[PDB]
């Protein structure tokens, strides 16, 4: 059917190519008709969102709404999910605000965005905890939205887990702190491992405070999420070198692969209903002139495309709106003061190009040293008995300690 | 030196209550070069109309603080939230007045919305406390919806955690079906007979229509609901002795907007104290920026602090609600609404007026029938628990053991074979 | 990824079962979930050997 | 004596390093050994560690 891409870019794709894109593809067509429309747009103000969305809406009935944006700010998408309530149109969120996640929808909307739910995200750095046998931990939270479902699913994630973990006190901030209660609740912090969910303003103080309350310590960790950590343009001289971060922003996935992604998911899912249901164009007739109770379609593509698969992309929709298995990266801020790729997540493992952790040393230029003592052993039967990880846990059993093995592929 | 208020408002007569709200607004605050304009809108006949009028309007106006109240609507049409989606958008306060649905319980979705109207999960706190006037520590929650139902819940487990008491059983199930007999028969089967239920209208009409057929109005049975729930329809097949809870003036908005009016003037006047007085911009065609100051004002609207107005001390928590407020406990005797108790800002008093149970006596309902079918579960061991087939016809024969003693059987039940 | 309950205390945690009489081996992980009695017999482990 | 390691301090403490050497104390009894013009700070600190 009729499908509109909107790509408000600061860095400069050129739409010709954005229109070819479709040509190298599957140009077969299961469907008698696959028109694709792309635009650009320089100003992401609302008004001229709606208009241009109700442009294309009366523009030969689009079907599908393909929008990314390059600001970094999420309140567009904000807007975006008003507009699934009233235009009827599937949306997919590609770039920037699009894809930065909100929370939750309405269960008439049919609009979805490219990127990963918090409770995944935490998932994912559960994950990390547990593969690196990091066990106890705390938990700072402010007042920043979403933390009380944070709290709760970390509470449900080690209620569920076989790990064994040992979470301390929730640390909890009432505001932008006069450094009084606290300072009383950062000091009730002793142990290694901090979670850290807050605001990218307030995370400078936080972390501030706890180098001059010396919790930045190589001994001690800092797991934040991309929610408050922002882009690569801004790294402030705050930020605890080795902050371990997990992020949807891949690079080598970048707007191209974005937007035939989703014009796949699309073509896909109208391909697959039309070999289902016969009328498949369905689209409401303008934004103007119209009474209370609009017409509702009947058969919609919100119900349907709970599995797709492009060549092979499990791109499916999860029942509540998000990726079913999504794209995730993790990354340490490194002794260059900048954001490398430490591992990227597959549908259920966690791919870690370093086994090795490193220390991460260089917080300040005053600490002590040597206190990791690199120790090499060799196997032998009443001594020193090495075998696999466990498959319950993936994790060393109490008594067993973590080691590695260098083992190669060939000569 | 002029700050501009849009009111999201239902009638021209309304719209004069406010203006004359601004015009008393200037009253105490001397005649101090800031002014106070009011710029009005009114229904659209869709969701997109209003977003509309709303986004050119208050561009146009460059407004501070918003006002939105639309319920006189007889279709289910409820949201102002593309007001609130513009606004946030640029994070332009916008004070809230007669929306209630816990949607709004999230602040990244509603950016920089506050109301002085407290949601629904907050009548699960005098469903506590209810339950501290009459000790009880049973209860059945039942749950048609969920687009707020999962907050309502998440109150009552946050409000039962400091006692460390568990809800029995919660029910979760589809908005606007018919076959909620199954879901009350399950509930049956429990020692409690506390009810608390919270959904739309027609759901409420729904299960009472059910459970006066089912026999689960009568005697030990409490019905504790929220205000959605004994109004029409529902009040049609209302059953008699339900408890339910009234906001007083919920539903009388024109108090509510000088109220509303003392609160903004009190929040600008508290926000020429510090300096940095930013402006709201030409957003229409050039400008997509957000606005400074606005987590700077919506944390001065978390500093607010009040001892003036019709409601009096309005204040808000840190999830933009309303602190506080009164309530009306309500009974239904024989299809009339009595009053039987208030709600204060953290206690209940009854008053000298009768309560009526939907069951026997005026007595408060020890409603926990111990059950005495305790359901016994075994599995087949072979030195205790010997499992023979059928005797004669369902029966077992009373044979004798070695010293001349009958042995005991009982009737119990079980498979036979392997699942596969 | 979330943890179950099968068998007795499957059918009593659902609330299908009121109280489980049965040879109710007593541990550590049971008694993380549910409440016991004093127990009516003591006993062991042992090894069947033919 | 089951004695811990002697926690030293060097200034008027800067509250960054000093609070990682009272992070080590976690035992009972602390014999402290200062002027009046230290101990109140000293033990607002401790106040504040708990
Ligand atoms: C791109 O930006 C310019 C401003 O220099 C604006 O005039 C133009 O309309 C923008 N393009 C589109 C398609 O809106
Ligand atoms: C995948 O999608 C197809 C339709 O495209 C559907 O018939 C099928 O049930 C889905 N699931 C699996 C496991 O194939
Ligand atoms: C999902 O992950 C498992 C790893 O346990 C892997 O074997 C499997 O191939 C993955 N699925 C796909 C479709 O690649
Ligand atoms: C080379 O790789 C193959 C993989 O099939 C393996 O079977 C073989 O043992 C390897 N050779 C050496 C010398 O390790
Ligand atoms: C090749 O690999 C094998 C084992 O994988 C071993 O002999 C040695 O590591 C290599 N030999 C040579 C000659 O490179
Ligand atoms: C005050 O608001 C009214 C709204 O109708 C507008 O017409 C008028 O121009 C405004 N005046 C000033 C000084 O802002
Ligand atoms: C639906 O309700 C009817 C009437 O109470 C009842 O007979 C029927 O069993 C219910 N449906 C199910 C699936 O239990
Ligand atoms: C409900 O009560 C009536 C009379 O009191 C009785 O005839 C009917 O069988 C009862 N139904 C149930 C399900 O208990
Ligand atoms: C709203 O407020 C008063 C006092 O609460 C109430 O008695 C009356 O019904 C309403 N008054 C007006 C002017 O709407
Ligand atoms: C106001 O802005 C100035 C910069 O022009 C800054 O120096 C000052 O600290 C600000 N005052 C506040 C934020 O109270
Ligand atoms: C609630 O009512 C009590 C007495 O009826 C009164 O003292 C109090 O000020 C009221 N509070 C509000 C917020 O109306
Ligand atoms: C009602 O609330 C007020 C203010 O919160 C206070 O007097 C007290 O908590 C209550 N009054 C009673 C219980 O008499
Ligand atoms: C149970 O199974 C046995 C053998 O498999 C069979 O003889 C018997 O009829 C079955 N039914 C009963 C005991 O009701």
């Amino acid at each position: 059917l009729n499908i509109a891409v909107l790509l408000g870019h600061s860095h400069d794709v050129t739409e010709r190519e954005l229109r070819n894109l479709w040509g190298p593809e599957q140009a077969t067509g299961l469907p008698l008709d696959v028109n694709v429309v792309a635009l650009l747009m320089n100003r992401t103000d609302p008004k001229s969102l709606i208009t241009h969305v109700c442009d294309l809406m009366s523009g030969a009935r689009i079907h599908g709404l393909v929008f990314g944006d390059d600001t970094d700010q999420e309140a567009v998408a904000q807007m975006l999910d008003f507009i699934s309530s009233q235009t009827f149109i599937p949306i997919l969120g590609i770039h920037g605000g699009a894809s930065m996640i909100m929370a939750d929808k309405d269960p008439t909307s049919t609009f979805f965005q490219f990127g990963a739910s918090i409770q995944q995200q935490a998932t994912v750095m559960l994950k990390i905890m547990q593969d690196y046998d990091w066990h106890v931990f705390s938990l700072v939270t402010t007042i920043f939205p979403g933390y009380r479902d944070f709290i709760s699913f970390i509470k449900t994630t080690v209620d569920n887990s076989f790990v064994g973990w040992d979470m301390q006190n929730v640390i909890t901030l009432d505001t932008s702190f006069e450094d009084a209660k606290t300072q009383v609740q950062l000091k009730k912090i002793h142990s290694s491992v901090i979670l850290l969910y807050c605001s990218k303003d307030e995370a400078v103080l936080i972390l501030s405070e706890a180098r001059s309350l010396g919790l930045t310590g190589y001994d001690f960790f800092w797991i934040v999420p991309s929610l408050v950590s922002g882009n690569t343009e801004l790294i402030p001289k705050e930020f605890p070198s080795g902050l371990i971060s997990v992020s949807y922003d891949d690079w080598d996935y970048s707007l191209e692969a974005r937007v035939r992604d989703g014009l796949g998911i699309l073509t896909t899912a109208a391909s697959s209903m039309l070999e289902k249901f016969s009328y498949i164009p369905e689209a409401k007739a303008s934004c103007y002139g119209q009474a209370e109770k609009p017409e509702t379609p009947l058969h919609t593509l919100h119900q349907f495309m709970v599995n797709v698969t492009w060549d092979g992309k499990d791109l499916s929709f999860t029942e509540e709106g998000y990726q079913v298995h999504p794209r995730l990266v993790v990354i340490v801020l490194n002794k260059d003061r900048e954001w490398e790729k430490v591992g990227k997540w597959e549908n259920q493992t966690l791919s870690l190009r370093h086994a090795v952790w490193p220390r991460y040393k260089s917080f300040s230029d005053c600490e002590p040293d040597d206190n990791h003592l690199s120790i090499v052993t060799l196997e032998e039967a009443p001594f020193v008995i090495v075998e696999d990880i466990d498959p319950l846990t993936e994790t060393c059993v109490r008594n067993t300690v973590p080691c590695r093995k260098f083992v190669k592929i060939n000569n | 030196k002029i700050v501009n208020i849009g009111a999201v408002l239902s009638t021209r007569k309304h719209e004069q209550m406010f203006r004359e709200a601004v015009n008393q607004a200037n009253k105490r605050h001397g005649s101090w070069k800031i002014q106070l304009n009011a710029t009005s809108v009114t229904h659209k006949p869709n969701a997109i109309q209003m977003a509309l009028s709303v986004c050119e309007d208050l561009i146009s106006s460059q407004v501070y603080a918003i006002l939105v109240s639309h319920p006189p609507t007889p279709n289910d049409h409820f949201t102002p939230t593309p007001v609130s989606y513009t606004a946030g958008f640029y994070r332009i306060p916008v004070l809230g007045l007669t929306t209630r649905m816990s949607i709004y319980s999230d602040k990244s979705i509603h950016l920089s919305f506050l109301r002085t109207v407290p949601p629904y999960s907050h009548q699960s706190s005098v469903w506590f406390e209810m339950m501290r006037v009459y000790n009880w520590n049973h209860i059945i929650l039942l749950v048609s919806d969920d687009h707020e139902g999962r907050a309502a819940q998440k109150r009552l487990e946050t409000l039962l955690e400091e006692r460390e008491s568990k809800a029995e059983k919660v029910l979760q199930f589809d908005p606007g079906t018919k076959n909620v007999t199954a879901l009350l028969m399950e509930a049956r089967e429990l020692e409690a007979r506390v009810i608390i239920l919270s959904a739309s209208e027609d759901d409420a009409a729904t299960v009472y229509r059910a459970a006066a057929m089912l026999n689960m109005t009568g005697s030990g049975y409490v019905w504790l609901v929220g205000e959605r729930e004994i109004s029409g329809n529902a009040l049609r097949y209302a059953p008699d002795g339900i408890i339910g809870l009234q906001l007083i003036n919920g539903k009388n908005e024109s108090a509510h907007i000088s109220d509303a009016v003392g609160v903004v003037a009190q929040a600008v006047h508290e926000l020429l104290e510090k300096e940095n007085i930013t402006d709201p911009p030409r957003g229409c065609v050039g400008n997509t920026n957000i606005w400074k100051t606005g987590p700077l004002f919506k944390r001065v609207l978390m500093s607010s602090k009040y001892a003036d107005g019709v409601t009096g001390r309005v204040e808000f928590n840190e999830d933009g609600d309303r602190k506080f407020a009164n309530y009306s406990i309500m009974n239904l005797q024989n299809r009339k609404l009595v009053q039987v108790g208030i709600y204060n800002g953290t206690h209940v008093i009854p008053n000298d007026r009768k309560i009526i149970w939907p069951g026997g006596e005026t007595e408060k309902p020890r409603g926990y029938q111990m059950s005495t079918r305790l359901k016994i579960v075994t599995i087949h061991q072979e030195p205790f628990v010997y499992v023979k087939p059928t005797m004669s016809d369902g029966t077992c024969k009373e044979e004798f053991t070695v010293n001349g003693d009958p042995v005991k059987k009982v009737i119990c039940t079980g498979p036979n074979d392997t699942s596969p | 990824n979330k943890k179950e309950w099968n068998g007795m205390m499957g059918e009593l945690l659902s609330g299908q079962a009121d109280m489980i009489v049965a040879p109710l081996t007593i541990n550590n992980e049971r008694a993380q979930y549910i409440e016991f009695s004093k127990p009516f017999k003591y006993q062991g482990l042992t090894i069947l050997v033919k």
